[PDB]
């Protein structure tokens, strides 16, 4: 157990946080695409008006 | 020294940027939801109305 | 009836303007997202 316990735990904690952040960016990316499709739908509905 | 390691690793900065982007994106979703409702109300009106008056008061 | 068409078209145009404002905000978010993802590919 040469490696200091806090150092080893911080290593696993940062890897975990990096993974969580990557996943959150994927979520944001997918929401942006959905919000773009919602704006498209609103624009399509408005053009039906005279 | 977790806050120090968070800072020196770059993940403090990235986590902060990501939280602010999530905030912005949630704000945009609220704007879209309100716009959806206003559009639907407007379209309904063109096909009935005084339901516009309630909003436009 | 021309008058009514112009009033509803004023409403329609303000709602369309809202869609364009929200679109520009999302475009800016997409650019910030790209930068974060690039930093996460350190």
């Amino acid at each position: 157990g040469a490696m200091d316990p806090e150092f080893s735990a911080q290593l696993g904690a940062m890897q975990h946080l990096k993974d969580q952040l990557e996943q959150r960016t994927r979520m944001i990316e997918a929401n942006i695409h959905r919000q773009q499709e919602e704006l498209r739908k609103i624009q399509e509905q408005l053009q039906m008006v005279h | 020294n977790t806050l120090v390691v968070l800072h020196k690793s770059g993940l403090l900065e990235i986590t902060l940027k990501t939280k602010e982007l999530i905030r912005q994106n949630q704000a945009t979703q609220a704007e879209l939801d309100q716009l959806k409702e206003q559009t639907q109300m407007f379209i309904e009106a063109t096909k009935s109305w005084a339901k516009l008056q309630a909003s436009l008061t």
